[PDB]
C-alpha cells in the first residue's frame, strides 16, 4: 500500500552537467499529466535508467 | 548369564509401525475429552494468506498500534528445564505434550467445538528443551561426528571470526547494496570483481574479519572466482574453509544416508531434512520454484499472495525468468515501463532468474543457511528487503558516474555531492573509484523491483503423512525472494538506510528481535514495551508471513541456536538434529 | 523456387510473435 | 428486574446462575480482533475503484494486438497470389 | 480409471455423454474435513434456471492417477444440458455435484473449463465390457491434462482419450452467463427478508430482549459490547456466502421427514468461517434436557452470533449473551420447491 | 467483587432503535463490493481459460503451415 | 548460558585505565562538552579519534570508558579507521558484553507475563525501569513517570 521513504539526492544533475550524451534522450516526457514533484521523481528515475544504459553500453 | 545387548535396531520391530505415527487415536482420545484446556493460544495456528504483495505493508501494519504480545505453547515449553516441566504447576503445558511426534494444539472455539489439532514434528530437534536438552543434542552431534567419521575442515578460528563478524555493529551497509545489486548472478558478479576485490580487502585491513558471509551466493562466488591473488590469502582461506565445510558435511550426511534406495529414488530424502529437496532454502535469487515442481512426488503449492501455482505447466503465468542480461537488451525500456507503470500490490508475477543446473541438488545453501550460519552466529540476523528503485536512484544520481567525462581511476569520495551515497560511503569508509560504481549502477537493467515473500507449502513425506486432518499433512515454509539476510544495524546505519532497507522477520532462525529492533523503528517500540519478546524463541512474527506451527524449523531450534556456544560441537549437533523421525530415519540411525 | 522459404520463415517469426503478444497480455494482468 | 451476584456452581435448574451458565468473554481479544477486522473492512471498500480503467487498457491492448494480425493477414494473402 | 467405466454404462440412461475427471486432494480438502466423502450430479442452467433430475456418479477415492506427479480422487461429470443435438455448448454454464459418503461437501464446475481441456488433452458366452477392453489399451500419459478451476484457483485434471464415438462426437462440438449471479442474489434476498422480519419484530415490540435462553451476564456487558453494538448484526448478511451448507435450508429439507432445530453460528468479527447447518436433537436418549444442555452451551458462546431455524416455519437469532429476537421464516412455496429440487427430490 | 446480572427473562438488551437500519445498508454496501470482487476474479480466470482455446486453434492452424 | 564475549585482557585494560593516576584530564573537559546526545558528538569526531589514538600509544591502555554514552557512540559511530583496530575492538567487546548480559537477564526472566507486562521488573532490579543510571543527560524522569 506504500513504499519506502525517498533518499536524499540533493541538487540536480541536469542543472550541472550539460555535456552529457544522454541529455538528448531525456526530454521525451510530459509535465502536464501529473503534479510537479511526482514528475520530478519520474525524471530522476528516467535519468538513472539512462545512466545505467550508458554505463551498460560502455 | 549370556550378555545380550539390546541395541536400537532390535526395537525397530515396534518403532517403525504406523500405529506409532498416526495421531488419529490420540486425537480421538483428546477430542472426546469432557474438559479441554481453557487457555487457548491463537497466535500462529494458521497462515492466513495476504491479499497484497509488498511486505512493507505487512511488517509496518503488523507492528503498528500493537499492544498484545501473545506467545505460542511450543515457545512456552523450551524456556524451562526438565525438573519443572514435569512439575504439577505446569500441567497446562503438560496437558498437550503427549506424543513426541506431535505437538498437539487446541486452537480456538471459534466454531462449535474446539478440536485438538495435531501437527507432525518433522525433525528430531523439534522436541522441547525439557524432554531433550541442548547438551544431549551436542552429544548426539559428537556421536554423529564419530559415526560417519566426519573430517571437520574448519577450526575454531573461522567460526569465531564469522561469529564476531555477525556481532559487528559497524558492519558496512554498502555491502548490502552490493549484495542487492548482484543478487546471485554469475555474469553480474564478474562485472563487480574490482568492486568486491576492493571491498573485502579493505574490510580485512580495517577490521581483520571477513565480510559478505550473510549470503550463500556471494561466498560461493568468492570460492569460485577471485582465487587469483585478488583478496589477501588469509581472507580467502576463510571462504575456502567455509565452502569446504558444506561439502564435507553433506558427504557426512550421505554417509549417514547409506546406499539403499526405495523403488528407484534414494532414501536420503527421508532420513534427513537437509538432503530432502522439498525443504527449500530461505532466500532464493535464482529459480528453484519451477525446479522442485519437476522433482517432487509430494505435491507442493507455492502460494504467492493467495495464488496457488500447484502445477508445472503454468510456469510463465506466475514466474518469469530474467535469463542473462544480454537477451534482455530489446526489453530494457519495456522492463522499465513495467517498473514505473506497474501496480506491484496485487502483482503475482515473480521476477527471478533461471534454475542453475548444479550437481549438488540444492543441498549446500540449505546447509549453509540452516546448520552453519545460525550456530556460528547465535541466531542474531534478520532477513531484510531492498527497494531496487531507491538504491538505483542512489548509485546513478551522483556526480562522477553520471557525467562520463569524470575519469575512471579517481577517488569518488572527494567529488561526490552530499547525497545519501556520501553518508553511505562515509560510515563504511571504503574507496570505490568511479567506474566500478558505473556497472554497479548498470546492473539495474535486470535487477528485480521488490523483495516478495512467498509461502511454499510442500506436503510431508509418505512415512509421516498419517494425520487425519488433510490441512496438517502440509508443512509450510516461507522463503524471502530476492532480499538478503543481514546482521545487526547501527543507528547511524539505520538513519541513513531507512530509505533503502526494511526488515522482514520471516524464519525461526532469521526472525530475531535483537537485529530487527535495530533496522526497524516499529519493533524498536514493540520490544521496548514488551522486553520479554527480545528472546528469539518468544518473538512475535506476522502469521501471514510466518506460521510457527506450520514450519519446518520450530522454536526448539531457536532455543538451541541462541544458546549454543559457537564451535565444532555446536555445528555437528545442529546438523545431527536435522534428522527426521521417520521409520527409515530410525533405520539409518540404528545402522550407525 | 525461392519464395517458399523467406515467406515461411517470416510467418514462423510472426506465429511465435503472436504467442509473445498473448504472453505480454498475461504479463499485463 | 435484574439482580447482581458473584458466583454459584452447577444446578439442574435451567434458570439458575452457575459457573457453567457463565459466558466466556474476553474484552481485550474481541476488541483487538474488532479493531483489526475493522481495518480489514476499511481495506475491503477500496478495491472496487478502477477495474473500469484496467478494462479500458486491456480493450485498447487487444485492439493493437488485433492490429498486427490485420496487418499480417493481407500481406500473407498477397505473397501467394503471384504464382500465375 | 475404474470409476470411468463404472458409471459409463449406468449413467447412460439419464445422460448421453459422460466425462472422466480427477479432483486433487488439495483442492477438495477445504470442501470436507478428513476426506469423509467417498456422488449426485445436478447441472443447473445459466439463463434457463428450472430444475433437473438428479444423476448418480460412482466415485472411489484413495486411488492414484497414472501420473506420479499428483495423487488425488476420482470422479465423473454427466453432460445432459444440451437439448437434442449436443453440438451446441452452453458457455458459462455450471455443473454442480453432491459428493458424499454418509451428504457432505459440494463442487461446482463450468462447462467451459471442462470442454476446453477435453479438446486440449488430445451354450452362451459371457458378456464382456467392450468399454473396459477399449479403455485398457490407451493407458498413456497424455490422456490426462491439467486445467485451472475458476471457482477455486486450482488445477483440475480431466482424463479424456480416443475411446469411442461417444467421446468422438464430444470434441467436435462448439457453439456461440449469470449462473453464479443468481444463487448469491437469491440467498442474499432471503437473508434480507429475514433481517427485515427481525427488524419488524424488534419494531412492533419495544427495542428489548426476551432472552429465551438463560445465561448469566456481567455488569460490563454494555461496556465490552458497546451501546447498540450490532456490528455482527450488521455484517451477518455479508457473512452468509453459503446457503446449502447453512441451517436455513436444513429446515426446508426436513419438513417432509418430524421437527427439530438447526443452528447457523458465525464469529463476532472474522474469527473464522465457523459453522453452518448443525442439528439440535430431541430424538436420542439425550432427550430434551440434553438438547437444553446444548442450547445453554450455545447461549454461553460469548464470541459468536447465532441464528436458529425450526422445521415448522420459525426463525430465531440468538445474540451472544442469551438474548434472542423472534422472527418468521415463511416464503413463497415456489422457492420451497426450488430449494427442494436444488437439494434432491421434491 | 465483580457483579453479574442474574438471568431473568425480563433482562432487556440495551435499547437499540437506531442500530440496524444503517447497519443493513452498510452491510449491502460491503456485500456488493464482495460480490463484484469475486466476479472480477471469476472473469479473470474465465478469460484465462478462454485464451488458451484460441491459441490451441492457432496451433491447429499451424498444421497447414507445415505443408505449405 | 551467558556467553562472555569479553575476555580477561579487556578487563585488565579497563582496570588499569581506571587505575591510571595519569589519566588525561582533557577527556573530562571533552565529556563536559559532549554531554549526552550524538549531534554534539558528531562535530568532534576527529578530536575524539585523535585523543583516543594518542592515548593508545603514549600509554597502552584505552580512554573514554568513564561514561557509558561514549561507549555507545564509539560502538556505533567510529570504526571507520578513525581509531585503531586494537582500540576499537575493546569498545566493541564492551558493548557486546553489555547486550550479552542483557540477553542473559532476559533468558533468566523467561516468557512469564502478568498484567500484560513482563515479570522482568519484578524478578530483577537491573531490568526495572524505575532503576536509573547515575549519569543522566536526557529526559529519563518525564519518561519514567509515564511508564511507572
Amino acid at each position: 500500500a506504500r513504499r519506502l521513504p525517498k533518499p536524499t539526492l540533493q541538487g540536480r544533475l541536469e542543472a550541472d552537467f550539460p555535456d552529457s550524451p544522454l541529455l538528448p534522450k531525456f526530454q521525451e516526457l510530459n509535465q502536464n499529466n501529473l503534479p510537479n514533484d511526482v514528475f520530478r521523481e519520474a525524471q530522476r528515475s528516467y535519468l538513472v535508467f539512462l545512466t545505467s544504459q550508458f554505463c551498460y553500453e560502455e | 548369564n549370556l550378555l545380550l545387548a539390546f541395541n536400537l535396531q532390535n526395537a525397530l520391530k515396534v518403532l517403525c509401525h504406523p500405529r506409532l505415527h498416526t495421531p488419529a487415536h490420540t486425537l480421538n482420545s483428546l477430542n472426546a475429552a469432557p474438559a479441554p484446556r481453557d487457555r487457548r493460544e491463537t497466535y500462529s495456528l494458521q497462515h492466513r494468506r495476504p491479499n497484497h504483495m509488498n511486505v512493507l505493508v505487512i511488517v509496518d501494519e503488523f507492528y503498528d498500534n500493537k499492544y498484545a504480545a501473545p506467545v505460542t505453547d511450543i515457545a512456552l515449553k523450551c524456556g524451562l528445564p526438565t525438573e519443572d516441566f514435569l512439575h504439577p504447576s505446569n500441567y497446562d503445558l503438560l496437558r498437550l505434550e503427549l506424543h513426541p511426534l506431535y505437538d498437539i494444539y487446541i486452537g480456538r472455539d471459534a466454531g462449535e467445538r474446539a478440536r485438538h489439532r495435531a501437527v507432525h514434528r518433522l525433525m528430531v530437534g523439534n522436541l522441547p528443551t525439557p524432554l531433550a536438552p541442548a547438551a544431549f543434542q551436542e552429544a548426539r552431534g559428537q556421536q554423529f561426528e564419530t559415526a560417519t567419521s566426519l573430517a571437520h575442515v574448519v577450526d575454531q578460528a573461522v567460526i569465531e571470526t564469522v561469529q564476531d563478524t555477525a556481532y559487528d555493529t559497524a558492519y558496512p551497509a554498502f555491502f548490502y547494496v552490493v549484495e542487492a545489486m548482484i543478487h546471485g548472478f554469475e555474469e553480474k558478479f564478474v562485472m563487480n570483481v574490482p568492486l568486491v576485490s576492493l571491498c573485502i580487502n579493505t574490510y580485512w585491513e580495517r577490521s581483520g574479519r571477513l565480510a559478505f558471509v550473510n549470503s550463500f551466493s556471494m561466498i560461493k562466488f568468492i570460492c569460485r572466482h577471485l582465487g587469483n591473488n585478488a583478496i589477501s590469502k588469509e581472507a580467502y582461506s576463510m571462504y575456502r574453509k567455509i565452502y569446504g565445510e558444506l561439502i564435507a558435511l553433506e558427504q557426512a550426511l550421505m554417509r549417514l544416508a547409506g546406499s539403499d534406495v526405495v523403488g528407484d529414488e534414494s532414501v536420503g530424502q527421508y532420513v534427513c531434512a537437509l538432503l530432502d529437496p522439498n525443504l527449500l532454502p530461505p532466500v532464493a535469487y535464482t529459480d528453484i520454484f519451477t525446479h522442485l515442481l519437476t522433482v517432487s512426488d509430494r505435491a507442493p503449492q507455492i502460494i504467492i499472495g493467495n495464488e496457488v501455482y500447484a502445477d508445472t505447466l503454468a510456469a510463465p503465468q506466475f514466474i518469469e525468468r530474467v535469463g542473462n542480461m544480454d537477451e534482455m537488451a530489446a526489453q530494457f525500456v519495456a522492463l522499465y515501463g513495467y517498473r514505473v507503470n506497474g501496480d506491484h500490490d496485487h502483482d503475482f508475477r515473480l521476477h527471478l532468474g533461471p534454475y542453475v543446473d548444479e550437481g549438488h541438488a540444492d543441498v549446500l545453501e540449505k546447509i549453509f543457511y540452516y546448520v552453519f550460519l545460525p550456530t556460528c552466529t547465535n541466531a542474531h540476523m534478520c532477513g531484510l528487503g531492498v527497494d531496487f528503485q531507491h538504491v538505483a536512484q542512489t548509485l546513478a544520481y551522483n556526480g562522477p558516474a553520471f557525467s562520463h567525462h569524470f575519469t575512471r581511476d579517481e577517488d569518488i569520495l572527494d567529488n561526490l555531492e552530499n547525497g545519501t551515497l556520501r553518508d553511505l560511503l562515509e560510515i563504511s569508509d571504503l574507496r570505490p573509484t568511479v567506474g566500478m560504481i558505473r556497472d554497479l549502477s548498470a546492473s539495474f537493467m535486470t535487477c528485480p523491483t521488490f523483495t516478495r515473500a512467498v509461502r511454499v507449502s510442500v506436503d510431508n513425506d509418505v512415512t509421516q503423512q498419517l494425520a487425519p486432518n488433510p490441512a496438517d499433512k502440509r508443512t509450510e515454509q516461507t522463503v524471502l525472494v530476492n532480499g538478503l539476510v543481514a546482521f545487526a544495524f547501527s543507528e547511524r546505519t539505520r538513519a541513513v538506510t531507512q530509505c533503502l532497507f526494511h526488515a522482514i522477520p520471516f524464519h525461526m532462525f532469521y526472525g530475531d528481535p535483537r537485529v530487527a529492533a535495530t533496522m526497524h523503528q516499529d519493533v524498536a517500540t514493540f520490544v521496548m514495551r514488551n522486553p520479554q519478546q527480545r528472546a528469539v524463541e518468544a518473538f512475535n512474527r506476522p502469521e501471514q508471513l510466518f506460521a510457527e506451527y506450520r514450519e519446518w524449523h520450530r522454536s526448539p531450534m531457536g532455543k538451541y541456536a541462541a544458546e549454543c556456544l559457537p564451535s565444532l560441537v555446536s555445528i555437528s549437533g545442529m546438523t545431527a538434529m536435522h534428522i527426521k523421525m521417520s521409520p527409515m530415519a530410525y533405520i539409518a540411525q540404528a545402522k550407525l | 523456387r525461392f519464395v517458399s522459404q523467406l515467406r515461411r520463415k517470416l510467418e514462423r517469426s510472426t506465429h511465435r510473435l503472436i504467442a509473445d503478444l498473448e504472453r505480454l497480455k498475461f504479463l499485463y494482468l | 428486574d435484574p439482580a447482581r451476584l458473584p458466583r454459584d456452581t452447577g444446578p439442574e435448574l435451567m434458570w439458575a446462575p452457575s459457573l457453567r451458565n457463565s459466558l466466556r468473554v474476553s474484552p481485550e481479544a474481541l476488541e483487538l480482533a474488532e479493531r483489526e477486522a475493522e481495518r480489514a473492512r476499511s481495506e475491503r471498500w477500496d478495491r472496487c475503484a478502477q477495474v473500469l480503467k484496467n478494462r479500458l487498457l486491456r480493450v485498447e491492448l487487444d485492439g493493437i494486438m488485433r492490429d498486427h494480425l490485420a496487418r499480417a493477414e493481407e500481406i500473407r494473402q498477397d505473397l501467394d497470389a503471384v504464382v500465375a | 480409471m475404474d470409476v470411468h467405466i463404472d458409471n459409463q454404462v449406468l449413467s447412460g440412461l439419464g445422460t448421453p455423454l459422460l466425462v472422466h475427471l480427477f479432483v486433487p486432494d488439495t483442492v477438495m480438502a477445504e470442501l470436507c474435513p478428513n476426506r469423509v466423502p467417498n456422488a449426485w450430479c445436478q447441472t443447473l442452467f445459466s439463463d434457463r434456471t428450472g430444475l433437473t433430475r438428479v444423476c448418480r456418479v460412482f466415485a472411489a477415492r484413495g486411488m492414484l492417477p497414472g501420473r506420479p506427479s499428483h495423487r488425488g480422487t476420482f470422479t465423473s461429470v454427466p453432460v445432459y444440458c444440451d437439448e437434442g443435438l449436443p453440438e451446441l455448448y452452453n458457455p458459462f454454464h455450471v455443473a454442480a455435484l453432491r459428493f458424499y459418503d454418509e451428504l457432505v461437501g459440494e463442487l461446482q464446475i463450468y462447462y467451459l473449463s471442462l470442454f476446453e481441456g477435453a479438446k486440449r488433452a488430445l451354450l452362451s458366452r459371457v458378456p464382456v465390457s467392450f468399454s473396459k477392453t477399449r479403455r485398457a489399451i490407451r493407458e498413456s500419459r497424455a490422456l490426462v491434462r491439467g486445467i485451472a478451476h475458476i471457482f477455486s484457483p486450482h488445477a483440475l485434471y480431466v482424463v479424456t482419450y480416443p475411446e469411442l464415438s461417444a467421446q468422438g462426437r464430444l470434441h467436435r462440438m462448439t457453439a456461440v452467463l449469470g449462473a453464479p449471479e443468481r444463487e448469491f442474489r437469491f440467498l442474499i434476498s432471503v437473508a434480507l427478508r429475514i433481517s427485515a422480519s427481525f427488524r419488524e419484530k424488534l419494531a412492533m415490540q419495544a427495542w428489548t430482549a426476551q432472552q429465551e435462553i438463560p445465561v448469566v451476564i456481567p455488569t460490563s456487558y454494555s461496556r465490552i459490547y458497546k451501546n447498540s453494538d450490532l456490528i455482527r448484526e450488521a455484517f451477518f448478511t455479508v457473512q452468509t456466502r453459503v446457503s446449502w451448507e447453512s441451517c436455513w435450508v436444513k429446515a426446508t429439507i426436513s419438513n417432509a421427514p418430524d421437527a427439530c432445530l438447526w443452528i447457523d453460528s458465525h464469529p463476532l468479527y472474522e474469527e473464522g468461517a465457523s459453522a453452518w447447518g448443525k442439528v439440535i436433537d430431541s430424538r436420542p436418549p439425550g432427550g430434551l434436557v440434553g438438547a437444553a444442555s446444548q442450547l445453554v452451551a450455545l447461549g454461553t458462546d460469548g464470541h459468536c452470533v447465532h441464528l436458529a431455524t425450526t422445521s415448522d416455519g420459525q426463525a430465531f437469532l440468538v445474540l451472544p449473551g442469551g438474548f434472542v429476537i423472534k422472527g418468521q421464516l415463511a416464503l413463497t412455496p415456489e422457492e420451497r420447491g426450488y430449494i427442494l429440487a436444488r437439494h434432491g427430490i421434491r
